[PDB]
């Protein structure tokens, strides 16, 4: 909002605890909490990949989400395997994180070769376009899982990482229109 | 038994011939409004309504979101007046129509998200499609300029 | 077998009259305050024409390209608003009961003969608009080709 | 058996308390609104939200007719996003209420003009109102006129 | 016994957060696509400020005083148009649902209970807004009074 | 629209046609085709004060509309009674058709003491005025007759004369708006 | 003219405050059919306790009890935080404080001409002493909820809320005028 | 450029009209099943003429019948309005008539360049033709109303609209251009 070094210093910490809050929503499994079974229904902890129990006979014990199950699985249309598709590779959560990464790569570069304004722009639109795949991934999960439970803290730091990702690819936008506004300002010197 | 919704079960409400209809309405609109508003050389413009713009008008008029501008003459007007008519007995159908079938079921609870996933999935798509013309013209602009010079 | 007009069924014949008598009403009367002044002349582009375009906007619910400043004027604006506001409430809290009412009786998206009536009045109106700027078009240049 | 409907019978899809309650949230908004716009001396004015002016802004807002000024300070946006969202809920709810107690009878046809006599006695009492009001302005210009000179 | 916040009864719980990031998504995507180029230098108001304010009065339906001009923001502004429209037409739609059905089980008006949530959140927010701009004065009177 | 005379013309023969219309509409039975008894039911014309026989036994026959019927009319509250009184009495009709004969009469005299530019809007609002009483007269004739059928021609000259009144009412006000403008540019000068 | 806005000011302050003391005070805020001293007979009620009227036991009143735990029930905490705020009344003792704080400021400002910001300040207590009204009017009816009428106490403090509004509108005029006139020396 | 703008019309408007030729002339309107030569089979109907197929009478046209009096009914006149107009296809007809006329006037422009009016009723044409073409479609569907899938003649058609809007949008810009480009000269 002032300055430049404080700008580039809120801009570096916003990357990098979005990617964190992130790669943790992806890589833990407490993204609901519903009944279920872990290998009778009991509470359970589920994330995007394994599915643990929780105050059954065999606590802490995980297996791999079912995406597709067996035994005359009723068939669906293409719409609804593709959405199963995309709920088992998890790519948006995923594809978020790589584009939180590269925007974060962009903004480190951005210290080498200064006068290469194009490199701040385009960790911006990283940074916006990772937030726009966790908001298409978030949905996509709730889709897939609605069809009484809570959401867990994994969940909500996802909600987190979008968030945060949409105010730093703001103020990376802010200091593209800077960077240029000052060279304007000098040519007219 | 109730199957799980659509992902473009928004629609529902309204035929596909109904929304066929609108999307050539809503053109014919748009380009009468630009033809009534800019042919005649004796009103040159005094107006606004060019074709972009007349496509602009005619799309927030169909979504009630207001104008930056407002015909004038008397056809403009006249074109103004009827496309309200048709939009507010429109969207008042598909309303009274998903309440219905929102009612009575066929073959309550909370809308969820399945209901109207479709929108999110359009929304965001248009989000990627608007950055990606924005992009596309800054990156013709930016060889154009160097370019020139 | 739906007829063309159907989609005026939620409301009875009276009502449509008496909206359009208190259309020009409405209209007559904010002319009428916000122009008949010596005293204010003018601040505002409210004449008869540009008070029924301002009516028609405010019945439909859409955009104003000017609102009434003075006392007399927004009360006029006030009371159309309010009455404008219940009236299509009611128009569509009607529709839904019909087609809720009608869903209950012992296909369900509602087909383009329930509004081919809209339909048409849409397109005589875009026909009627260019008839009249063509003929403007006309009487402008004939003025303008006769007088040089 | 089914009565003639009231005069006022419009107003029945609302509790009275409601409507008390929101013409004393409209005369609270307007108060706010007018205050946060111009009571800083340091933002003297910028706006053009005066205690009639946000009265009327007030209305419209409710009514869904748009606005010929908005707020753009952060606390009028504030006032205007919460009574707008308020606005929805409101007309939202008085919409829906009105489509149950049209649907289901307790103790279809079309809306007779018994249903919407007082919104019809209630516009020309205003125009009415409006009309004196106007005339008596004109009457009192012309007098001190004549008085001046 | 309706809950202070029944009114959000009709939309899931899900349909709100989602509501919530959308509107956050587009409002940056407006900011950026508007005020990110050089050779747009700006000839548009929508900063990330005005961005937010325009895509709120999408979302409510209400009246705006910029409108995008450029291609890309009409396009963010179309898409956002329509949703909003589905969304709110969900929203009364399963409202009248919700209110038929229970008036169909074996008084009428809507009780000041079941709204009383919504009057809480709008005077809440005038006390916040009155809270923000006597914050602003002050720190102002105080930058004042020290310069000089 | 244009020049003065023919303005004069056009809202004099306006105010006529109006007054004329609004009194043939009060005096003549002629408001609603419906079936009833004008003395078993059989098809009637009704206006405001009396209903007649339409293809009865004894055609041609009239009574006097029952405002206030007998026999165990089951009363009402205080708003039915005010009601079913405006509806006997017709005074908006009526008021209608003094306000019209009124605004003529201002009209009229508007030749005579011609720098009296205060008469034509005397007109102007008179007209207007009775427009106004034109509609509440139909909203209260409507509603007291709800409480098959169709419409006469003197319920539609009564909606005629309605619209004439308003357009004469918009030219008076025209005249008074021009006549105070032509004072401004002759001061000018 | 400044002494006859003033004098408005003051006038409307004080009918506000008390009009909002005597609703506060007084036991007509609603006709409803009960029972005292805990047979049905319409009764009136304020805000602390209901008397019973034209019956056997007329005149004799009886304290509302705010929580009706004659089953012991609590279901949610949205209920129970709700009968503590009506219970205790907070809105609109607070609403009654305010007037008076706002009050006190309008007398205080004649001491100090100098001082616009006392203006200021009772313009923001009139204010939020109307939101105050506005809120336990909304708090109060809730609670009743969980054939009736509203008694002249009841529109006591309805008019109250709408004295408290007006008279605040009028010291921000006054605020704004204190400093335009002010920057009209200064500018000249 | 006024030669590739020129270019465009022109291939525009010869597009439009033989796509709206071909889908009034051909047969693949909406796939439907239906009796022949008057069994259920799926057929393909046009406008004049439904024909079997897939069926023991595949390939075998019969004319549609508009009126259906088997039990001679009429009912209201409105919908025997509906089927007189639906039973000629005036309005894809004159749509066609439309296209055909607004070409006339694009081709005549070459060979008068100092008459600018005749560029507007080309305009005027498209614009038209487009209008008729939503009339006609909005009346075959309704006829129609009074499982089903469009072929490929209906989307021909609904093709013809949209290339018939947008070349009355460039023909517009022409007559816009010529009279702005004058009056350069003129003011000059
Ligand atoms: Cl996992
Ligand atoms: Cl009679
Ligand atoms: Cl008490
Ligand atoms: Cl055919």
């Amino acid at each position: 909002l002032f300055d430049r070094g404080v700008q580039m210093l809120l801009t570096t910490v916003g990357a990098f605890a979005a990617f964190s809050l992130m790669t943790i929503a992806v890589g833990t499994d407490y993204w609901l909490y519903s009944r279920g079974v872990c290998k009778e229904e009991v509470m359970t902890h589920s994330g995007l990949w394994r599915t643990c129990c929780l105050e059954g006979n065999f606590k802490g014990l995980c297996k791999q989400i079912d995406h597709f199950p067996e035994d005359a699985d009723y068939e669906a249309d293409t719409a609804e395997y593709f959405l199963r598709a995309v709920r088992a590779s998890s790519i948006f959560p995923i594809l978020s994180v790589i584009l939180l990464f590269m925007g974060g790569l962009c903004i480190a570069a951005s210290e080498f070769y200064k006068t290469r304004h194009n490199i701040i722009l385009s960790a911006g639109i990283f940074f916006v376009s990772a937030g726009l795949s966790n908001i298409i991934g978030i949905i996509v999960y709730i889709s897939a899982n609605a069809g009484s439970y809570s959401y867990g803290w994994s969940f909500y730091f996802g909600a987190l990482s979008f968030i945060i990702a949409e105010m730093v690819g703001v103020l990376a936008v802010h200091m593209f229109i800077d960077r240029h506004k000052q060279l304007r300002a000098t040519a007219r010197a | 038994q109730k199957s799980k919704p659509g992902v473009f079960s928004f629609l529902d409400p309204l035929a596909y011939e109904i929304w066929m209809c609108i999307v050539f309405a809503y053109i014919g609109v748009s380009v009468v409004l630009f033809l009534v508003s800019r042919f005649s050389p004796y009103e040159w413009s005094t107006n606004e309504f060019g074709i972009f713009n007349s496509l602009w008008f005619s799309l927030g008029a169909f979504m009630q979101q207001g104008c930056d501008i407002s015909p004038r003459s008397l056809s403009g007007r006249i074109v103004g007046g009827v496309w309200w008519f048709f939009t507010l007995i429109i969207i008042s159908s598909y309303t009274a129509n998903l309440a219905a079938f929102l009612t009575v079921e066929r073959m309550t609870s909370a809308l969820s998200l399945s209901n109207v996933a479709g929108v999110f999935y359009i929304l965001v798509g248009g989000l990627g499609l608007a950055m990606l013309v924005a992009l596309i013209e800054f990156c013709y602009k930016s060889r154009a300029e160097a370019k020139r010079m």
